[PDB]
């Protein structure tokens, strides 16, 4: 029972509760919010050795000119999910003539995880995901996945070993201003709220390289580079 | 030790406290009664005054309560082991006591024994897991059927007993080593009728009484339930300060059995029709 | 509790080497080479008299000029001979000429290897291997009356003569002592009977055994129930004399 | 304990220890490095001799996949060669497409998921190898290393075998000394130093060296092994660094 | 447990559990006169809210001369009927005549061991009752089991104490025992074997065959609740 | 299904014991006639035996079979055997021999031995009949290992040990069965030792040339069994 | 120890009144009796006849009935012990006592012994790491080594018994020591034959014989219960006062007692 | 004591080993010897043969691939045969696709790419032998080594299997010498033959227990077995 995806004696799946814990190999925390007409996503970027090329290191990908995603897990397990995304956007629009939403495409890859729990030739994947996009019909939105298939939106959320340190810290905020997403327009002037909240709630101070960023701009998704972050960090000059 | 031995203080029961049971005494007394009552009569043919017998059946019966009264109206002794007390946390204590056991009855031909439970000496299997208890079932059966048992079977009949039958050693039974067995089933309704006549002998010039009107209703197994419902029927009268009693106050006492007659919840699994 | 395609720490496989003693349960089956002909012999293991031993066929005829004799487990080998008959005849087509023996017999021992990576591009038939071994005898015009031996491990040797089965470890010693170059045919049509009379569990009959020669002049030939008997008297012509 | 017997059986720790045993197989192998120079890459490797009967310079361990690449490995000799034979046709089925050479991110994006596929199933052997590759595209210089769990990251340098602890701290002792930029020819000297410097874990035995680089400058960014005095120039030098 | 192989002494590990398992299931009997046929089944449950009215579960039909009963899984039997139904009407577009049974079962149950024989797949947790008619062997009656061996009979039970229940037909059955003289045996065959002697028309299910229509036609008649409800009084229950 | 180290097979040192449980039957090879004889459950009440699958079965106009052991694994062979029968009459235009299909089905009981996830049979069978355009009797016996033999008498079933040797006090090669009344007396004087009941517990059948098949009533049996029920007296 | 041993009181169990079998029983007399008749014959061809035998179980099927019949015949000593009675709290007491038989077997050349149901001694060589019970395993080694250390065999005879072998008894027995591992089980007819061959002695069957059908239809059973079959007819005689001996009420006992111990009867599948 | 990592192939050890393989390579240790060496111009095969009884013919040890190649084996014939019949196609394919005939060393670099396709799939064993490959091309002569592992290497001369260290030692005693030989294969051949007497556990070689077959920068493959090798003993 403790080696395969049959139903347990009592009726859980020991091979799956492991997989959630197969994520936490890295001591890494990431975060997700909704802008006004934009969005934001971030995570730690650890570098415990001197010789890397952090030009190369990344978890935050690019799937369209529209959307993006993130990972807190083993990246080899991620890339197989990463590739299968790029495919499953194309075959949608090639068959219907318009770009791939998020709500659907999670509903695909959430269907996909099930038939990794319903057969036994396959190893599942010890990752989770937080897709991000604008939508011309639905607006700024995100969706999360587990390796089982539970996928749900979030007005704003985060993940890592240390959800309790911050996830309370966010719910305390909306019980202080009480709306879904922020009342601030430009993406440049709301990422400050994210990085203001991490180090303060329970997080540790950061530097230039320590973090990485993604933004699902209207008809544009893209990462950020060093001074593009350092400038945006120096917003703290005033606060 | 003689604590196990029979008693100058016999119990006070009787095989006419025992309604519904009517036929079995005729079927089992004689092996215990007749050829020992008249060995010359039996020896007129002298087929084999057999070894002991056995009784199987559920609880709710009073197989015990039968065996309490038979030790009255005996002409013989009736010893008791207080079942499973014979064993101890050692090895050598087993066989000596069994050696002591038979001889304790050799000196008394008109005298017999009693077991209640042989669930604890049943179905010996061994590959390293087992126990010394299996060692003792042999020697008793050995000294049951050997150069020195038939002289007891000249002097003796015996009985075993339990409540679960087919969970023991068949290698025990050479039929002839046990020459007869019997069922003590649950009762009939009308068999239940004369029961409550026995124990509720407490009405006080009352009337409107229909003793038949309770095994009217029952589908149980025990006869003891006739007491369990009766005994707590009077409890109502006991609490409400009026010694008297009637049918309906006696009837809802089955409400206690409303649990027992309905405690067996049921599954909804229509996997197969 | 072993499998097929798994070595041991000692290297000696289990199952195939276990397949190299099932033969030692079976019957006896001998053939001996003379430079003017070769013989074949059998022990029917006839279990009851009512039986009609014409039906039991431990001996076959590939063609008019080649025959073999299966031992150990007579059942399964009934399949493989049909392979050999196919390759014989097939080679009798593409070249209009009888085949050399060694061109054939490599094929048969290329069959029983099929339980895992047979010849070039072989899908694994044969969940288990052939629990049977046999002897091949016949002429081709390049080497001589080259007897051949086969065993399901997937190798063949060439012999002067030897044996199989029940009487293997003991009987061959006499054969090892009593073969040479310049002997006859019929001396080998009878020397076997000195041997097989040893390791039969009953006095010989004309129906316990049977024989078949092989000749580059006529070709193949099985004998009759009686024409074994006449030479047994010829053996008793020496068993009674000496 | 009882979960450490086959592929694709995660742990309560959240792992499959079997590949973590693979790391000790590749630990049982030769030294090998490759450096990100200022304009290309370098390759150099350990190649130990058992008997004199082994010929020198007929038994390379570098492999080429196409013109603008060099790749090496360490540990299991065959297994690290298989995926090359997958490599040598993949990019060939990519130059087939838009008629241009292949990038290096195209390489790992077309390999680093492959070996992963040999850790999904209960029917195959994880490639017990660590592996290097490098070369040039239109964009410029690149370098990468692989580990048998599919992972890979863009380094400035790498190391494998039982030449780990020497070189890693050494390159830590190198980079700060020379961060300004290290051209091709000069690293060909300083590289072969390290292997003579790293054999001391196994200085019971002997070897001989094998080197290759590729420069956008020198060789038109093509792949070209070493064979000449330039090698002999370096061994004459590298002995001094250990002298 | 490796469905293919045998015991160490010539037996099977699984399948002896199966036809022993089905004993857990309900009851389904089936008899025959020289005049007509009767069938019966006691539903595993007879709670009140659910739709026991139109609950057609134990008794299905196949064509306009045949009826069956069921014992086993709800589903693994539910497919065989859709299978065998086709093998009936696919007999007809070749030949256009009506179907006989003696071809059907002999050409049906051989599917069974086909899953004992290979694939490592389990056999079918099912047994049947059969019933029907051909113009060549008269009225008929047959049965089956997860093995495949089929047996002709005059009256049979399955399920709970069927060995016990088959006794109850032993003494009472008659050769010329007519329909209305034989129907009452069935529910009386069940009026004893029941767990709940408290008996409800709801709990069971029923079916019939006759040759009621003149010109030799027949009737695959199946009986509704309030009918058999009133039939029940005829033998005199209440 | 593999090889033990004792030269045996686990699953097939087992299977042929299965046939040693079930019914018992036999045939013989008369002077100019051939016969079978088999078993039935007397006391099987509330039943009509007209339609039950007989242990006998027919394969062609001129050949028959009698299985034992299981019953399911028997039905399959007759079908694919029947195919080969009414196919062999087509391509070659001649009817079958006896050995041909025997040689065939001798092969199928190992095509269902050496493969993955395939049990052999709980079946052993034999056959009987005259070749076309000939006279000499032919009967062959089978078992799951495939080895097909030619026994002048062959029985597979319960209490069969002495039955396997009972004939040897009864049969003579140079004193074969004269006629049907004795040769069927032979057919029954064997089987009755395990019958232990009346005629109802058996079923028999016979062959003669040009497809002269017969099956005999329970009453015809009660004609002759009496004659030795009368001659089991002196 | 000696007290139980010398059981010289053979019952009226009549050897050769028993109707069981011959070949087994010559095999023991050949094993035992004839060696005590003209053992020069063994000296003719120079034979060391065996050191006792071991029957098997199949309980209620004639384990012992011969044995006390042999004791009725024994014409020598006869011995009887129990391993459970042999064993004690302290260490090596019984093992110290087990030795003391063979000298008391050295008592006699006519030295023979039955043994009582070994199933708790020498059963199986579990490691017995779990304390205490190694005493048994410490005892069997005290015997078998005593049995064949250095013995001229001194007519040190033996006959053993049990109810099931493969349950136990892995290595204790060895050939020569016990060459004859032999059997007793149901005959499949001869219970019909010679059992009532005995019991026809007393009874009358006061109307007929009826025995031509008071018989076995290959019914799986054990003829030991036939001594019930004789019984209850007399009882059912006296359930209705028949002082004579009937054949009609005799029917029930097989219909009554043989009917209890039911079998599966799953032979609607091997037809 | 009982390594459960001894079953199917793919299971690594807790130390980085495939216990199937390492327990396979001792096979050839239980197999015989077949040695070989080369000059700059001519290379050799050699093989003791292992005979059954005083009657049988002998087990063979050498096979030709094609006109410019041969080989020799150790341990098992049957799994070793198919590789011979295998690469014949991969030496005909050359001479029909191209006609630019086959270079030796890529064959080994084909051959190593075979067995590795047999270790890492459930079912299937290694082609568990060692063997020796020879021949000539435009590049001179070449000798090879084989392991069922996959490792194959360009050697001057080596040895295999039982009793082989004695012959193995002559070569290191002599690698200064035999490399400088040319056009004179006779004395070259007897180098190994004298050197493999180091292995003889008193079986004292004969006319027929030995098989030799060589190649050159001129010679096609020739076999010297039967009775022609009275030359050397
Ligand atoms: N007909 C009866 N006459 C007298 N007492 C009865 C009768 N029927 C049931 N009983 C009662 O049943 C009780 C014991 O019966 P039951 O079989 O339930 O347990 P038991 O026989 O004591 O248990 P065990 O036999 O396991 O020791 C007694 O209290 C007794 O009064
Ligand atoms: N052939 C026979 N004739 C008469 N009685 C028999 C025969 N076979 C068995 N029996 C009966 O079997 C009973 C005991 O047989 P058996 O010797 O097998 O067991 P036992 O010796 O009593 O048991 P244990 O050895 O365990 O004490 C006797 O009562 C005897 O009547």
């Amino acid at each position: 029972d403790r080696h395969i995806t049959i139903f347990s004696p009592e009726g859980r799946l020991y091979q799956v509760e492991y997989a959630f814990k197969a994520t936490n190999q890295t001591n890494i925390n990431s975060l997700a919010v909704r802008g006004k007409d934009c969005t934001v996503v971030i995570s730690q970027k650890k570098v415990p050795d001197k010789l890397l090329d952090p030009t190369t290191v990344s978890y935050i990908f690019c799937i369209s000119r529209t959307i993006g995603m993130v990972v807190n897990g083993p990246i080899p397990d991620a890339r197989n999910a990463a590739l299968r995304a790029k495919a499953e956007a194309a075959e949608f629009r090639y068959k219907y003539g318009y770009d791939m939403p998020c709500d659907v495409l999670a509903k695909r890859m959430a269907n996909l995880s099930q038939i990794y729990t319903q057969r036994a030739y396959m190893r599942p994947l010890g990752v989770i995901l937080t897709f991000v996009s604008v939508d011309e019909e639905l607006g700024p939105s995100i969706y999360k996945t587990d390796p089982a298939g539970y996928y749900v939106g979030y007005k704003a959320t985060a993940t890592g070993p240390k959800q309790q340190e911050i996830t309370t810290n966010l719910e305390n905020h909306f019980k202080k201003s009480k709306i879904d997403h922020i009342n601030e327009e430009s993406w440049e002037k709301v990422v400050e709220f994210a990085i203001t909240h991490m180090i303060d709630a329970l997080g540790t101070e950061f530097s230039k390289n320590d973090l990485e960023v993604g933004v699902a701009t209207k008809d544009k998704f893209f990462t950020l580079s060093a001074e593009n972050i350092e400038e945006r960090l120096v917003a703290i000059a005033e606060q | 030790l003689v604590s196990l031995m029979m008693v100058e203080k016999v119990p006070d029961s009787t095989y006419d406290m025992v309604g519904g049971l009517t036929k079995q005494i005729k079927e089992i007394k004689e092996v215990i009664e007749l050829p020992v009552k008249h060995p010359e009569l039996f020896e007129s043919l002298g087929i084999a005054q057999p070894k002991g017998v056995i009784l199987y059946g559920p609880p709710g019966t009073g197989k015990t309560l039968l065996a309490r009264a038979v030790a009255h109206h005996t002409d013989c002794k009736f010893i008791r082991v207080s079942g499973a007390e014979l064993v101890q946390k050692y090895i050598g204590e087993g066989s000596r006591m069994v050696r002591e056991l038979f001889v304790m009855a050799r000196e008394h031909a008109p005298s017999i024994i009693f077991m209640d439970e042989i669930d604890s000496i049943g179905s010996t299997r061994v590959e390293g897991s087992g126990g010394g208890d299996s060692e003792v079932q042999r020697t008793m059966l050995e000294l049951l059927n050997q150069l020195d048992g038939f002289e007891t079977s000249k002097n003796i009949k015996i009985i075993m007993a339990t409540n679960r039958l087919d969970i023991l050693d068949p290698a025990l039974l050479r039929p002839g080593r046990i020459d007869r067995k019997i069922e003590f089933p649950p009762p009939s309704v009308a068999a239940r009728a004369e029961i409550l006549r026995i124990h509720s002998r407490k009405m006080n010039l009352t009337r409107g009484i229909n003793l038949r009107k309770v095994a009217e209703k029952m589908n149980g197994c025990s006869g003891a339930d006739v007491k369990g419902v009766c005994t707590e029927a009077g409890m109502y009268a006991l609490r409400e300060r009026r010694i008297h009693v009637t049918q309906e106050d006696f009837e809802l006492a089955v409400g206690k059995v409303m649990n027992k007659n309905q405690e067996t919840a049921i599954s909804v699994a229509k996997l197969f029709k | 509790d072993r499998g097929v395609s798994t070595f041991s720490p000692e290297g000696r496989l289990f199952q195939v080497e276990y397949s190299l003693e099932a033969i030692k349960l079976g019957s006896t089956a001998i053939g001996i080479a003379t430079k003017e002909g070769v013989v074949l012999g059998v022990e029917k293991r006839a279990t009851s008299p009512l039986l009609e031993s014409d039906s039991i066929e431990k001996i076959v005829e590939i063609d008019r000029h080649i025959g073999c004799a299966m031992s150990g487990l007579t059942a399964d080998a009934r399949s493989m001979i049909e392979h050999a008959r196919t390759a014989a005849v097939t080679h009798n087509l593409y070249y209009d000429e009888d085949i050399n023996v060694e061109s054939l017999t490599q094929s048969v021992c290329d069959l029983a290897l099929r339980f895992g990576e047979g010849a070039s591009g072989e899908e694994r038939l044969m969940s288990r291997p052939f629990g049977v071994a046999l002897l091949i005898a016949g002429h081709d015009a390049d080497d001589g009356y080259q007897l051949f031996h086969a065993e399901p491990s997937g190798t063949f040797y060439r012999y002067n003569a030897k044996a199989i089965g029940s009487g293997s470890e003991g009987a061959q010693a006499e054969l090892l002592n009593e073969w040479h170059s310049s002997l006859t045919l019929k001396e080998a049509e009878l020397l076997v009977l000195k041997i097989l009379k040893q390791v039969m569990e009953e006095k010989l009959d004309e129906n316990n055994a049977q024989l078949s020669c092989i000749t580059k002049q006529d070709g193949f030939k099985i004998y009759d129930n009686e024409k074994t008997a006449e030479l047994i008297k010829e053996l008793k012509e020496k068993e009674a004399a000496e | 304990t009882g979960y450490d017997l086959s592929n694709s059986v995660f742990s309560p720790d959240g792992r499959n220890f079997q590949v973590e045993y693979a790391v000790k197989a590749v630990e049982n192998g030769t030294t090998s490095i490759g450096i990100k120079c200022n304009d290309g890459v370098v390759f150099a490797v350990e190649k130990l001799i058992t008997s004199k009967l082994l010929v020198p310079q007929k038994n390379v361990k570098i492999q080429v996949v196409d013109r603008h690449i060099g790749c090496v490995y360490s540990g299991l000799i065959p297994d690290g060669r298989h995926l090359v034979n997958r490599g040598r046709e993949e990019a060939a089925s990519f130059k087939k497409l838009y008629k241009t050479p292949i990038p290096i991110p195209a390489f790992a994006d077309r390999l680093g998921q492959y070996v992963q596929a040999h850790t999904l199933y209960n029917s195959v052997r994880p490639f017990g190898v660590s592996t290097i590759f490098g070369g040039v595209d239109k964009n410029g210089a690149h370098l990468y290393m692989l580990e048998p769990s599919g992972s890979y990251w863009g380094y400035k340098g790498a190391a494998t075998g039982k030449g780990r602890q020497s070189a890693k701290a050494e390159l830590e002792k190198l980079v700060d000394h020379h961060p300004e930029g290290l051209s091709a020819r000069e690293a060909v000297k300083q590289a072969a130093k390290i292997i003579y410097l790293a054999h001391e874990d196994n200085k019971e035995k002997d070897f001989e060296l094998e080197i290759s680089w590729c420069s956008l400058s020198e060789t038109n960014g093509l792949h070209k092994f070493v064979k000449g005095d330039l090698l002999q120039e370096a061994i004459d030098f590298a002995q001094k660094e250990i002298n | 447990s490796r469905t293919t192989i045998f015991s160490p002494e010539g037996r099977l590990y699984q399948v002896e559990y199966a036809l022993e398992s089905i004993s857990h299931a309900g009851t389904a009997i089936g008899i025959m006169a020289s005049d007509g046929i009767v069938l019966a089944a006691e539903r595993k449950v007879t709670s009140t809210l659910l739709e026991q009215d139109t609950s057609t579960e134990k008794l299905y039909k196949l064509n306009d001369k045949i009826a069956v009963a069921v014992a086993g899984l709800t589903a693994d039997a539910e497919i065989l009927i859709n299978t065998a139904r086709i093998h009936a009407q696919n007999y007809l577009k070749t030949y256009n005549e009506d179907i006989p049974v003696e071809i059907l079962v002999r050409r049906l149950s051989d599917i069974k061991q086909g899953y004992t024989q290979h694939g490592g797949l389990r056999p079918f947790g099912v047994s049947f009752i059969y019933a029907g008619y051909d113009d060549r062997y008269g009225y008929q009656l047959y049965t089956s089991n997860p093995s495949g061996n089929y047996t002709g009979w005059k009256a049979i039970s399955v399920g709970a104490n069927t060995s016990a229940a088959q006794t109850l037909l032993q003494m009472d059955y008659k050769d010329d025992m007519k329909v209305d003289d034989a129907i009452e045996l069935a529910l009386k065959t069940l009026s004893k074997t029941t767990d709940s002697s408290a008996l409800t028309y709801d709990r069971l299910e029923f079916a019939t065959i006759r040759k009621g229509a003149n010109d030799g036609e027949v009737y695959q008649k199946i009986f509704k609740p309030q009918e058999i409800k009133d039939i029940l009084v005829k033998t005199g229950i209440t | 299904s593999i090889f033990s180290p004792d030269g045996h097979i686990f699953q097939v040192e087992y299977a042929l014991e299965a046939v040693k449980r079930g019914t018992c039957a036999v045939g013989v090879k008369g002077k100019n006639c051939v016969v079978l004889g088999c078993e039935r459950r007397s006391t099987l009440k509330l039943q009509d035996t007209r339609i039950t699958p007989s242990k006998v079965s027919k394969i062609d106009s001129h050949v028959v079979l009698s299985f034992s052991g299981l019953n399911a694994d028997s039905r399959i062979l007759i079908e694919k055997a029947r195919v080969e029968a009414q196919s062999h009459r087509l391509t070659l235009e001649d009817p079958v021999t006896v050995e041909y299909l025997t040689r065939y089905v001798a092969g199928v009981q190992q095509r269902y031995t050496q493969s993955g996830g395939v049990r052999p049979f709980g079946v052993s069978t034999l056959i009987a009949g005259f070749d076309p355009r000939d006279d000499e009797p032919k009967l062959y016996q089978t078992e799951p290992s495939g080895i097909y033999s030619s026994w002048s008498a062959q029985t597979i079933g319960r209490n069969s040990k002495t039955v396997r040797e009972f004939l040897e006090k009864n049969y003579d090669r140079k004193e074969p069965p004269a006629t049907v009344e004795e040769c069927v007396k032979l057919t029954v004087r064997s089987l009755l030792e395990v019958v232990q009941t009346g005629a109802k517990n058996i079923e028999i059948t016979v062959v003669k040339p040009d497809s002269d098949i017969v099956a005999l009533s329970s009453e015809e049996i009660n004609q002759y069994v009496t004659q030795i029920e009368q001659e089991k007296q002196e | 120890m000696v007290s139980v041993m010398k059981m010289d009181k053979s019952p009226t169990e009549s050897y050769s009144d028993i109707g069981g079998l011959e070949s087994q029983i010559q095999e023991i007399k050949e094993s035992v009796e004839l060696p005590l008749t003209h053992p020069e014959l063994y000296e003719e061809m120079g034979i060391k006849p065996p050191k006792g035998v071991i029957l098997y179980g199949a309980p209620g099927t004639g384990k012992t009935l011969l044995a006390k019949a042999v004791a009725n015949q024994t014409s020598a000593t006869f011995l009887r012990i129990v391993g459970s009675e042999l064993i004690q709290k302290y260490l090596g007491d019984g093992p110290r006592l087990c030795r003391q038989i063979f000298k008391v077997a050295g008592e006699n050349a006519p030295s023979i012994v039955f043994i009582d149901e070994i199933d708790a001694i020498g059963t199986k060589r579990y490691d017995s790491n779990s304390g205490g019970e190694r005493e048994i395993q410490r005892t069997m080694l005290e015997l078998l080594n005593q049995l064949d250390g250095f013995d001229d065999r001194g007519d040190v005879k033996v006959i053993m018994a049990t109810n099931k072998i493969e349950t136990l008894d892995p290595a204790l027995i060895r050939p020569g020591r016990i060459d004859r591992k032999i059997l007793f089980e149901n005959p499949d007819l001869s219970t019909k034959k010679k059992i009532l061959g005995i019991h026809t002695s007393k009874m009358n069957l006061s109307e007929d014989v009826n025995l031509e059908t008071l018989v076995t239809t290959k019914d799986d059973l054990s003829g030991a219960d036939i001594q019930a079959m004789c019984t209850e007819a007399g009882l059912l005689a006296l359930r209705e006062r028949r002082m004579q001996v009937t054949a009609e009420d005799f029917k029930q006992a097989k219909e009554r007692v043989m009917k209890n111990k039911v079998e599966e009867n799953l032979e609607g599948l091997y037809l | 004591f009982r390594n459960n990592y001894d079953g199917d192939t793919v299971t690594f050890s807790p130390t980085g080993r495939l216990f199937q393989v390492e327990y396979a390579l001792e096979a050839i240790k239980q197999g015989s010897v077949t040695v070989g060496l080369r000059s700059n111009t001519h290379a050799v095969l050699v093989a003791l043969k292992r005979n059954a009884d005083e009657l049988s013919s002998y087990q063979k040890k050498i096979i030709k691939c094609d006109e410019h190649m041969g080989l020799s084996l150790a341990g098992l014939a049957p799994d070793a045969r198919v590789l011979s019949n295998y690469l014949r196609q991969q030496c005909n394919y050359s001479s029909l696709v191209f006609n630019r005939k086959l270079a030796v060393e890529r064959a080994g670099h084909l051959l190593c790419d075979k067995a590795q396709k047999n270790t890492q799939s459930y079912g299937g064993r290694p082609y568990g032998v060692g063997l020796l490959i020879i021949g000539y091309d435009k590049s001179g002569a070449h000798l090879l080594e084989f392991q069922p592992s996959g490792n194959v290497t360009e050697l001057y001369g080596t040895a295999i299997g039982a009793r082989s260290q004695g012959a193995k030692t002559y070569l290191e005693r002599t690698l200064d010498t035999f490399i400088k030989i040319d056009g004179n294969p006779d004395e070259l051949i007897k180098a190994g033959v004298e050197a493999i007497s180091q292995s003889l556990r008193d079986e004292s070689l004969t006319v027929d227990n030995l098989s030799i077959a060589i190649v050159g920068k001129d010679t096609p493959f020739t076999i010297y077995d039967g009775e022609a090798v009275a030359k050397y003993i």
